[PDB]
């Protein structure tokens, strides 16, 4: 199932989306992995076969 | 789990532990560490700061 909603994290004090106030983080956040990381936080591409 | 939506604090945040699963979770002992610091000082206060 695919899921492209870009809406925000309701589950906080001030209800989000309605007013915006605190506990209101943004869901789809961006990665930013460096070639002078660690093993662990190098990226793969992962290839699944359904 | 009451003061959590009270949205009458200036920081309320929780490590580790969510802040919505403390309400029914038991614990072992509970400190308390009162202080008073400056503004800019309350990022410091965190698990892994320096």
């Amino acid at each position: 199932e695919r899921d492209i909603s870009t809406e925000i994290y309701q589950a906080g004090s001030t209800p989000c989306n309605g007013v915006e106030g605190f506990n209101c983080y943004f869901p789809l956040q961006s990665y930013g992995f460096q070639p002078t990381n660690g093993v662990g936080y190098q990226p793969y591409r992962v290839v699944v076969l359904s | 789990s009451v003061l959590y939506n009270s949205a009458s604090f200036s920081t309320f945040k929780c490590y580790g532990v969510s802040p919505t699963k403390l309400n029914d979770l038991c614990f072992t002992n509970v400190y308390a560490d009162s202080f008073v610091i400056r503004g800019d000082e309350v990022r410091q206060i965190a698990p892994g700061q320096t």
